[PDB]
């Protein structure tokens, strides 16, 4: 059990060592996109509710 | 904000009909009125003649 639990392990470090880590400047502009959908979104929803 | 939107529609849906009932009937009770004031004057000459 505990030599199986060692090849899963090992298989997992390999599937991230695949892997690569993310661009902070594409999700700061995410971010801010979604702060504006966010907005709009708010002043849509109040516009609805006074009509 | 769908759900809201759906809900405002069905409202001013509803508003709209109401509005034009609300028209219709105020038409017929001007109507009604009147006829009632020419009723009255002919019940007045009817009783003159008699």
């Amino acid at each position: 059990v505990t030599e199986n639990e060692c090849q899963n392990y090992k298989r997992c470090l390999e599937i991230l060592e695949q892997m690569n880590e993310d661009d902070s400047e594409q999700l700061q502009m995410e971010l801010k996109e979604l702060a504006l959908e966010e907005e709009r979104l708010i002043q849509e929803l109040e516009d609805v509710e006074k009509n | 904000l769908e759900r809201q939107k759906k809900a405002l529609g069905r409202e001013v849906a509803l508003l709209h009909k109401q509005q034009i009932a609300l028209q219709d009937k105020g038409s017929a009770f001007s109507a009604e009125h009147l006829k009632l004031q020419l009723q009255k004057e002919s019940l007045n000459e009817l009783r003159k003649e008699c």
